[PDB]
RNA sequence: GGGAAGCCUACCUCAAGAUAAGAUUUCCCUAGGACUUUAUGUCCUCUAAAGAGCCGUUCGAGACUAGGACGUUGAUAGGUU
RNA sequence: CCACAAGUCGAGCAGGUACGAAAGUAGGUCUUAGUGAUCCGGUGGUUCUGUAUGGAAGGGCCAUCGCUCAACGGAUAAAAG
RNA sequence: AUAGCACUCUGCAAACACGAAAGUGGACGUAUAGGGUGUGAUGCCUGCCCGGUGCUGGAAGGUUAAUUGAUGGGGUUAGCGUAAGCGAAGCUCUUGAUCGAAGCCCCAGUAAACGGCGGCCGGUCCUAAGGUAGCGAAAUUCCUUGUCGGGUAAGUUCCGACCUGCACGAAUGGCAUAAUGAUGGCGGCGCUGUCUCCAGCAGAGGCUCAGUGAAAUCGAAAUCGCUGUGAAGAUGCAGUGUACCCGCGGCUAGACGGAAAGACCCCGUGAACCUUUACUGCAGCUUGACACUGAACUUUGAGGUUCUAACUCUGUCCCGUGAUCCGGGACGAGGACCGUGUCUGGUGGGUAGUUUGACUGGGGCGGUCUCCUCCUAAAGAGUAA
RNA sequence: GCUAAAACUAUGUGCCGAAGCUGCGGAUGUAUACUUUGUAUACGUGGUAGGGGAGCGUUCUGUAAGCCGAUGAAGGUGUGUUGAGAAGCAUGCUGGAGGUAUCAGAAGUGCGAAUGCUGACGUGAGUAACGACAAAACGGGUGAAAAACCCGUUCGCCGAAAGACCAAGGGUUCCAGUCCAACGUUAAUCGGGGCUGGGUGAGUCGACCCCUAAGGCGAGGCCGAAAGGCGUAGUCGAUGGGA
RNA sequence: GAACCCACUGUCGUUGAAAAGCCAGGGGAUGACUUGUGGAUAGGGGUGAAAGGCUAAUCAAGCCUGGUGAUAGCUGGUUCU
RNA sequence: GUCAAGUAAUUAAGUGCAUGUGGUGGAUGCCUUGGCAGUCAGAGGCGAUGAAAGACGUGAUAGCCUGCGAAAAGCUCCGGGGAGGCGGCAAAUAUCCUUUGAUCCGGAGAUGUCUGAAUGGGGGAACCCACCUACUUUAAGGUAGGUAUUGCAACAUGAAUACAUAGUGUUGCAAGGCGAACGAGGGGAAGUGAAACAUCUCAGUACCCUUAGGAAAAGAAAUCAAUUGAGAUUCCCUCAGUAGCGGCGAGCGAACGGGGAUCAGCCCAUUAAGUUAUGUGUGUUUUAGUGGAACGCUCUGGGAAGUGCGAACGUAGAGGGUGAUAUUCCCGUACACGAAAGGGCACACAUAAUGAUGACGAGUAGGGCGAGGCACGUGAAACCUUGUCUGAAUAUGGGGGGACCAUCCUCCAAGGCUAAAUACUCCUGACUGACCGAUAGUGAACCAGUACCGUGAGGGAAAGGCGAAAAGAACCCCUGUGAGGGGAGUGAAAUAGAUCCUGAAACCGCAUGCAUACAAGCAGUGGGAGCACCUUCGUGGUGUGACUGCGUACCUUUUGUAUAAUGGGUCAGCGACUUAUAUUCAGUAGCGAGGUUAACCGUAUAGGGGAGCCGUAGAGAAAUCGAGUCUUAAUAGGGCG
């Protein structure tokens, strides 16, 4: 029973090129460098998918702290004012309508300096 | 492999991997690394194993009901449409036809038949009592394989 | 306040690719249609300026280039006197 | 106590002793160093074996002898540049 | 290497060499010849040592092989014994007296044989003997660029001389020497682009155009500087500075540039070849015993004299035969020697197979390697250099 | 960049901050109870050398005289879709005759590296070089095309060889006609290149022949385990002698 | 001192015109000379005016084929989830 | 309208990504006048009557291969067969042959140059030079035969030397060389293992030499055994990795007994079985061959053997081919027939010849010295062979039973012949494969031991595929009457168009969309504006990616690597834990105090075959005991159970 290896090894380099397109000369074309590629850019993917939540949070916290100041609190006295008040609301919501509605975040530093009062 | 004696190239000095005949199975055209000999593929089996087997067997065959037992199976000449009228009546057309002695005249009427065969009592093997959609069996034959328990 | 062949200027050369891309003098181009993606919009017809280059005769300029002079309204090169 | 091979302490029981009136003490010396496996042979003993049988030769078992094998768990009977 | 010199071996079937033998060279030669060894024209010459190793000559004293087999002790069984036990002969196992050569121990000679020519403070010890002529900071001298003289403005080189010669020295030759040397060192005249210090010119490439058309290398590249960090010397990391995209002619500071699985060093119970008083074999050479191997007379088992018939002749003649082989025959000279087979002692780097430890602030040299006591050892045991 | 700090000491109130913890969804290992369950609860799930468990694909044998196929198999090339993965499924184009379920069985069963082996093709790069510095110029001819071919007129180089012969060695390279793909370090109409056809005339030249040297072989012969070694008579052997 | 036989110095060449050369100089050149043809010596052997030189671009033991897939406590490599 | 500030759009010398369409290259798939391993049955040789292997010739055209040999792709006779044929590359063409029987197939004959054991002499193989007879020629020749050596026999001749012998010659007979493996005999290593190495191992292996046959060798007890039994030789399974040997190391390794295969004995001078030749007879087999059943319609299609519907044969549904997949189209298959002539084998007769210089075994058995062989290395070392030296008795005798002696048992050496069971495959026929399918399988599927390399021994490749059928592209155009292409035409298909099935990757072009000339690094990854096309108009799809956070390849080896430590220019194809035997453990199945056969027989995976192996009992060195045994004076104690 001979075998030849021919079909099958065929198959996975067409697979390993066909992942690694888009990718600059002999990256997207010679099967030892592409190969290569794919597997540090799964490790990459792999990083990145915990540094995205990091990195939109600061984006929040930034667009949190520009709204405070310019309703005249700073970031942390609004957050601790917000949890004194007990209000709930994420960073992500508190960003989107600091970016979309001045008045409503203008109610929320209200309540905030309130509760600090 | 024909040839390969000698070093194709000295040792050291000139740059390339280091070999020491050209028929290496690295190379091509060199010899295989592992070459096969003839082989002997019999296993042992015991003698009360393939007895059990081969009445499992038939008791397996007598409760699916593709065992059909007969009084005398006979024909009178060597006729092939004969012993296809035979078997048609019978409703065995594709069938292992067990008899005590294989008739001359029987056995070359179902030698041209395509999935019937016929065996001496003494001849029956597991295989050939599995493929067959059906086994026609004599009395006598019957009679000779209980005595030989399977 | 004074205070050195040392520092910054001062002397010579390069220098706006200094993307912060600077300044001054002078010169040139002033026509009609169709349509939709109604915009420094795309296609037709007419027009081709001020200049630059190709080419040629060449250089005290030169590896090739670049740079300088000239092309009949002419002394740019050879010849002739 | 210890990888193994080895090493160390030991009450008590039976037989035969020595010293004490006796209860008793004694299986070397206050203790911890004074050492060498296996193989091959030598000597004494033996109700073991004994190649047809009876013996014998040879072998076994118990006791003991021949190592600066000191590179001292000891590659050979026998070896420098 | 050489002509010349010396030592030594070789009496002819020469020594020596090749070959398993037959045989061949030496040589169709014959000690004024042939082989081996050292020195190296010529001039003057060539000192002392024989203890060591070798070689040559003696000795018949001690030791020793094969061979031989006197004695002594066992095994076995006829028989004798109640039994224990004793036990001839015959077979057999063992022990080993006597005979037995060369070699070695012993005594002399030999250095143009291999070798040696001292120590310790005039003396002394010790040797086999303690360097003659001649030469000497040398192709030899560490200290050392010794000291003095000459040459130069200045000379670790050169020449002359001195002599505390680390560590010259007489055929592994000493001191000189005309001529000769693509030989080593030093100094002069002439001459010059060797140089101060380079300039111009001629030819062939380089460069441009047309035609043909390689090479080593190469994980992939969007392939800057600096300071720091870091598998410890960064284009690629950190901070910072600078920088529009792409060629052509030059250049070699880096890419620990290319080339060859480092040759130096160490390791492997790797390799090969060479040496010897490393171990163990063998060839070659040599001794004795038995066989081929016989006869007749003597002397004190051995020795002697004679003979021929075994055997030898690379001696003469004849035949096969037209023949320097070979065989047969006839002579002659030898002769139980020589030589060969088996066994046995000696010699044996000629040749062969191999061995020649490990730890280790790299390896070598030095030291160490097993056992007992104390400390290191951190209040149980154990614990490294 | 910072000086009643953005430095140091002490105290306090907030906040930021990890793949740690919590929240929501999903998978899996072990154990305890449901007294089959595949279900709930609890505790776990970083890993080299190694140990254990479970699988995917490839070629061949039976099942298979079965099932799929010119109304289009294998193979190649895209697209969509499914699973935790090795992978599976469907279909457009190309292709033109084979393929093979399920469950068993056997292995030449999976490649990026070994200065691995064979073939093809890159980078250097249109880069170095085009093989004695004896030297060329022009007119005409032919031709698709002429620096290199032919004819002619000039110039230069060798001339004890860069000329003329012979042996050895080579073997058609010699001559004529015709052709230019490959060969010629460029082009070529030319050639020692391809194709077709011709050409070598001996008593005196050489060989053959007669004769022998070194040496070889060698009837008998001597010697050697065998194979073989040497050698007599002879017989060969020119580089020499013989019209 | 030419031919002929050598190989002392220097430049160049070093993917060369050349796996040992060219150019300019250099040595011997009637002799222990150079050279053609044909023969002899064969691998622990040959030959060597002696360098371990030469024995077909190979020499501290030539080349070829066999033992042979020698052995390697060393280096490298070892393929799906 | 001028001016001034601020800020968009617009370039591509070239490049990147994606897609479309190509080139080069030859992977993959499918295929096969080539290999590999076997089973059954044969055969086991050719050669002086000139072999194997070659050179040169031979054709209407004639280069190579094949055949043949100056009678030269052939000649004669006999048999078969019945319409085409003149071998292949390799078409065309010409001349032609053939029903008065060609080509073709089988058997028997004729001819058969030169070299080569080469054999008349010589020699650098395919060449040079001769002599003697008989016939023929008249010129300088031709035909045929002969002319080697060695051994044996007969005859003749004949030295030294008188008889003789040696020597010499003639005639007759025989031998030499080649070729696969297997047999017998003469010589005989080392690498390696022992973790070094010398005894030992490797191993009587590799290799060299001589020489048979279809087989060889051995063989009929001076053999074993130890209840007084077996009964020649050879081969297989056990006994058994046991008893033993061994620097007692590494390792080497029996026999007795039992089970099988095959079976067979006969003679020494009047002399046997058996074997080999020749002829005859009978039987079988073989070398050419002959006959040999049965299918139509319809649909798809270039083509039907494929779809659908019905039918026929079967002692034939093996296989191959035909335009795709056929029991009924062709060749065939089952079966039944068949030989002028020749060959093999079997049995039986006749003649030879052999067996068969040998008649009971003397320089023999035994012994001393040195070696070799036996599983057995000097050992307590029996037995066998002998290089050297010796040396009996002879049936009232002699050999053996593992040192040796006695007693018993057994056999008769120093003379011979003999089948089968066993070993092998250069070769021939038929058949088979969980063997390969062009980098595989032989080195070689093809003009391969070739090209090429080497003085030589020797080494040693690459290279398969148009189409069913050449129907292999008439004719026109560009071009140099070239190469190459564009039309036309053939074909189902021409991107099947000649190095032509399919046509992957590396590598190299052209076209379209987007990005790109103020910006520093393993080139990605997580975000993310704009643009182009599509669109179910979308919280959609495809391509691109301005700006931005993070981010120093892979493998190996290491305490530790971005490392400036190793390896890789790239792609495609190939490339490394296997096979046999023994043993132990774990799963799983059968049987179970039992389980199981080996060789072998067997028309054979069955059924027989119980020899043997494992388990069922330990203790002890052993004799011996035995649920106990050993040690000990001990019944004590203790060790193994």
């Amino acid at each position: 029973a001979r075998v030849k290896r021919g079909v099958v090894a065929h198959r996975r380099h067409k697979k390993i090129l066909a992942r690694a397109k888009g990718y600059y000369g002999a990256r997207s074309r010679v099967y030892r460098v592409a190969f290569q590629a794919v597997i540090k850019a799964g490790q990459y993917a792999y990083r990145d998918r915990r540094q995205k939540k990091r990195q939109f949070r600061a984006l929040w916290i930034a667009r949190i702290n520009a709204g405070a100041r310019q309703n005249g609190l700073s970031y942390s006295r609004m957050i601790d004012g917000l949890k004194k008040a007990q209000v709930i609301i994420d960073r992500r919501v508190l960003a989107d309508i600091a970016m979309h509605d001045a008045v409503a975040f203008a109610a929320l530093a209200e309540k905030a300096k309130g509760a600090l009062a | 492999v024909s040839g390969g004696g000698k070093k194709p190239f000295r040792q050291k000095g000139t740059g390339r991997a280091r070999a020491g005949s050209i028929r290496s199975p690295i190379w091509v055209g060199g010899g295989k690394t592992f070459a096969a000999r003839p082989q002997d593929w019999s296993q042992k089996v015991n003698r009360k194993m393939y007895r059990g087997a081969m009445q499992c067997i038939l008791a397996e065959l007598v409760r699916q009901d593709r065992l059909v037992l007969v009084e005398e199976f006979a024909v009178a000449a060597p006729k092939t449409k004969e012993l296809l009228a035979k078997l048609n009546d019978l409703n065995a057309a594709r069938a292992l036809i067990v008899t005590d002695a294989v008739d001359e005249n029987l056995y070359l009427a179902a030698r041209n038949l395509p999935h019937v065969d016929v065996v001496d009592a003494t001849a029956i093997d597991p295989v050939s009592l599995i493929a067959f959609d059906k086994v026609v069996m004599s009395v006598a034959a019957a009679k000779k394989i209980e005595v030989e328990l399977g």
